[PDB]
């Protein structure tokens, strides 16, 4: 269920829109930023 | 199907990620014909990019037998002893380059079914669950329907 | 196919029955 | 005080919240078993095989545990001891045994 | 407002009360301070984490193996730092939480080893009495990863 | 825990008896719990091919 | 005959290599082996959704069994987990319930506390605390 | 109705789309109201300028935010 | 014991299908959404008489572009480089 | 050594003797065995849990089919906990100083 999140402003699907999709997944160890994916 | 082909597990050959990473590929025996219209890609590869491919990783030895044949083949041996022989019959230079790069990136494991893509050696940390978990102990462990 | 007026009541459509059941007094 | 779960079995969880508001911290120490919730282990020291005339008579009698039966009563005894069905104690055909993976892969 | 104690007067569930909010916040502060002290004094070992990598939530622990279904455009032998940490904790204490944890809290280090595709799968369609039959062989690329160690900083 | 392999497996996969008393009790609610505990719908290691059936003694 | 078939046995072997573990005459009769292999491949292709549904139902059953053993239910647990801003799928929950019981008990306690706070806020129509562990984080 | 849906640019389901507020599009929406969902669009701040183009978001409940970040408050 | 006549969905004597609670809740929520749509579609802006030709220029430009793209259909160019480098099939170690 | 058990590479004979020797080296009296939990004592598949108590304090616990193997497993767990080579130990740091 994801209807409760519709009243707060985070849509209903956690796999899209939020800090779990637009945030880069992996990165380098020295500190270089990873290139964003084409999606 | 999976019930007709054998399977294996996902594991390392000798723990490469823990200590240090070593090159799994060893030798690359190429068989390029002298005359023919079926090994043009292999000929152009050996002409232009085999030097760069040999200088990219010093742990891979490239053998060019140059035997007059009809179907150009390549032999790739790994540390575990697996020998995967594929044919580059009528292929471009980019295709052969991608193929040899994929062969150098992979190891000697079989290309069969993966069977459980995740593998861990220490699965239990906070104690493996048992049927006696989440059950409080009574006084002196007295079983029910007793007198003492 | 039956006519519009018959004697055996003739059960209505599923959507019509749902609409009549959701719009009761 | 208040407790969401009874702190008398398995583990003792203690809920908490960080004052920052971006993470949840919980401290749950392990719970052991007290001494008043255990029973002494019985020691069945049965000895009814020695006498006065001989000494190796008990060693001779120790080799007297042998019993032979057919198939029906044997399967019935196995089913009544292991609480299983009698259908699993029958042999299987060779077609269902030659295709058996004698060397299956092992994990961990 | 007074009602006699019958069978349907009182609810079946026990009436649960809530403690003082100030005392609850004080207890939470004491607990997180004790956790920070136990972390800074070194009393943990063999920790696991739930890293949301490639839209797949794995049980990233010490010395493990994971497999994805694509590539990473990286060479074999480079260290990979994984983010998106939502749950972590060794023994006797765990950390969670709101979408993610902090970037300076958990530092997961991974390393790519093997880059192989997959077994030749078969996708076949068929229909009865219609002369319909399709067949393909899909070989998707994959990437084998291995997480070295997971560090934790006592900056709560 | 720090257990080995065979003792750990024997402690994990093991048959556990249960006692379900009757007397002024509906048979449906008792049979439901009995079948749930026989099939294994009360343990996280539930599986159809694992054969994790327990024992229920209803008196 | 001119340029007739000279490599038909290779096609027969290519078709029969997928029928080397069947019972009856299906592993020898090519006319039946073709249909058998066709149906086998069709079912193997169509059973992906069935496998996914079976795995999901198994995970749900494991989570429900763990919640019943701890002292809660499955719908209430799912609701309290989705109302606490924590995104954990069924696989990691089952893995924790099977291997790491301490964190699962902590999650169950957090879920029970969140459910109690929600019931208190519903009965009070809240005003002032509205739950200590609540307070959603705003991401702009 | 299929033609109206295809002309309004609503091929896939659960896909947002913005039209005008004129009697023509009003009638086109009243035709397929039993197939789609009508929701207004409000702007909390101003219109996205030329520099605020690659940094935008639709958000929920129809709130076209001009500055979308990945950091909490 | 009770037998149903020919096809329990078509014909005269059919097996009646009834309504439960999920269908009622779905109909209620759909009617609420449709009433909200009716409310939001009860207010214009230009009142028809203020849009005699505001975006006709864009439509005309798009139509002209589509016409120019549809009337510019021609076979691709033919070069000699392909016919010359096709001779490299029988290339030796040169 | 990753994932391998300690005594699988040691292969001892009498864990109780070495355990009581280490306890005497740690100024401890003598351990005694107590039956914690049990399930099925008359069936063909028995299960027992023996907990070693030292001065009214539990130190470890070991399962088993009978009582002898359970006490042996408990002694092995106690000896592995006294040596610090358990499953919750610090993993080897494969890095450079
Ligand atoms: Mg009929």
């Amino acid at each position: 269920g994801g209807q409760w999140r519709l009243q707060q402003g985070l849509a209903a699907n956690p796999s899209g829109y939020g800090p779990l999709t637009e945030l880069p997944d992996w990165s380098y160890a020295d500190g270089r930023p990873a290139p964003p994916m084409k999606g | 199907t999976a019930r007709g082909t054998p399977s294996r597990f996902l594991a390392s050959v000798l723990h490469n990620g823990l200590g240090r990473y070593v090159q799994q590929l060893q030798r690359l025996s190429f068989s390029v014909s002298r005359d023919g219209a079926s090994s043009r890609g292999a000929r152009e590869f050996v002409e232009r990019e085999v030097i760069d491919f040999a200088r990219r990783n010093p742990g891979v030895v490239i053998y060019v037998n140059s035997r007059p044949c009809c179907v150009p083949r390549v032999v790739a041996e790994y540390l575990n002893g697996a020998v995967r022989e594929e044919s580059i019959h009528c292929k471009s230079v980019e295709e052969i380059s991608t193929l040899v790069q994929k062969l150098a990136d992979q190891s000697g494991l079989d290309v069969i079914r993966i069977r459980k893509p995740f593998h861990t050696d220490n699965p239990s940390i906070q104690g493996q669950w048992h049927p006696f978990t989440n059950k409080p102990t009574t006084f002196r462990g007295l079983r029910p329907r007793e007198v003492q | 196919g039956s006519k519009a007026v018959t004697r055996h009541r003739r059960v209505m459509h599923f959507q019509r029955q749902k609409l009549m059941a959701v719009t009761e007094y | 005080t208040y407790s969401p779960l009874p702190d008398d079995y398995n583990c003792n969880v203690e809920l908490a919240l960080t004052s920052d508001g971006r993470t949840i911290v919980c401290y749950h120490p392990s719970v052991d078993i007290p001494y008043e919730h255990t029973k002494p282990i019985p020691r069945p020291d049965p000895v009814h095989n020695n006498e006065e005339t001989h000494d190796q008579v008990l060693k001779t009698r120790l080799e007297e545990k042998v019993e032979h039966l057919e198939e029906g009563p044997m399967i019935e005894q196995l089913s009544k001891m292991f609480f299983t069905t009698k259908h699993r104690w029958y042999p299987h055909g060779r077609y269902h045994r030659c295709r058996k993976n004698l060397n299956p892969p092992k994990d961990r | 407002g007074y009602v006699p104690k019958t069978s349907l007067s009182s609810p079946p569930w026990p009436e649960v009360v809530l403690p003082d909010p100030v005392e609850e916040t004080r207890h939470h502060a004491e607990v997180v301070k004790k956790v920070n002290e136990m972390i800074v004094t070194g009393q943990y070992g063999r920790l696991f984490a739930v890293v949301h990598f490639a839209s797949r939530q794995w049980k990233v622990t010490s010395e493990d193996l994971i497999l994805i279904g694509n590539e990473l455009d990286l060479a074999c032998g480079e260290r990979i730092r994984l983010e998106k940490v939502l749950l972590v904790g060794a023994d006797n204490f765990t950390l969670l939480g709101k979408p993610l944890l902090g970037k300076d809290l958990v530092r997961v280090e991974a390393t790519v080893i093997e880059k192989t595709e997959s077994w030749p799968r078969i996708i076949m369609r068929f229909r009865k009495r219609k002369n319909f039959k399709k067949k393909r062989i899909v070989t998707t690329p994959q990437t084998v990863l291995r997480i070295n160690s997971i560090e934790i900083a006592p900056c709560l | 825990s720090s257990f080995s392999r065979a003792p750990q497996q024997w402690a994990t996969f093991a048959r556990i008896w249960y006692l379900l008393d009757g007397k002024m009790q509906p048979p449906g609610k008792l049979a439901a719990m009995a079948s749930i505990r026989l099939q294994g719908l009360h343990k996280p290691v539930y599986h159809a091919l694992s054969d994790c059936g327990d024992h229920v003694v209803i008196m | 005959l001119r340029n007739r078939v000279t490599d038909r046995y290779f096609r027969i072997q290519e078709v029969l290599k997928h029928a080397r573990h069947f019972r009856g005459r299906k592993n020898r009769c090519y006319r039946l082996a073709v249909r058998t292999v066709i149906r086998a491949f069709v079912k193997c292709t169509k059973a992906r959704y069935l496998k996914k549904k079976n795995m999901r139902t198994l995970w749900i059953n494991r989570i429900t069994a763990a919640s019943q053993e701890h002292g809660l239910k499955y719908p209430a647990l799912i609701g309290n987990l989705v109302k606490c801003q924590v995104e954990l799928n069924r696989k990691v929950l089952a893995d924790l319930a099977i291997y790491e019981p301490k964190t699962f008990k902590s999650l169950a306690a957090l879920a029970s506390r969140r459910r109690h706070e929600g019931f208190a806020a519903a009965l009070g129509d809240g005003k002032e605390p509205e739950g200590i562990f609540s307070r959603v984080v705003q991401y702009h | 109705e299929k033609d109206i849906i295809k002309m309004l640019g609503l091929e896939k389901a659960h896909t947002p789309q913005v039209h005008k507020n004129i009697p023509s599009v009003n009638a086109k929406l009243k035709v397929v109201k039993h197939l789609i969902r009508i929701k207004p669009l409000k702007l909390p701040q101003g219109l996205p300028a030329e520099e605020n183009m690659s940094n935008t978001c639709l958000k929920s409940t129809g709130e076209l935010v001009v500055q979308w970040h990945l950091k909490p408050v | 014991r009770g037998r149903i006549p020919g096809r329990q969905w078509i014909g005269k004597h059919r097996r009646p299908r009834f309504v439960s609670l999920r269908a009622k809740q779905n109909m209620i929520r759909r009617l609420e959404i449709e009433a909200e749509n009716h409310y939001w579609l009860s207010m214009p802006y230009m009142t028809r008489e203020q849009e005699r030709g505001h975006a006709a220029v864009r439509r005309r430009e798009a139509f002209e572009a589509i016409k120019a793209a549809a009337t510019s259909k021609f076979p691709p160019h033919r070069f000699i480089a392909d016919q010359l480098d096709h001779l490299n099939v029988t290339k030796k170690w040169s | 050594m990753t994932g391998k058990e300690l005594f699988e590479m040691w292969k001892i004979i009498n864990p109780m003797g070495l355990l009581v020797e280490e306890l005497k080296k740690r100024n401890v009296s003598a351990p005694e065995s107590r039956l914690t939990r049990q399930s099925g004592g008359t069936t063909a598949l028995p299960l027992y849990f023996v907990g070693l108590y030292c001065d009214k304090k539990l130190i470890a616990e070991g399962p088993g089919e009978t009582v002898l193997v359970a006490e042996e497993e408990a002694a092995r767990v106690a000896l592995r906990k006294l040596y610090g080579f358990t499953e919750n130990r610090r993993p080897w740091n494969y890095s450079k100083p």
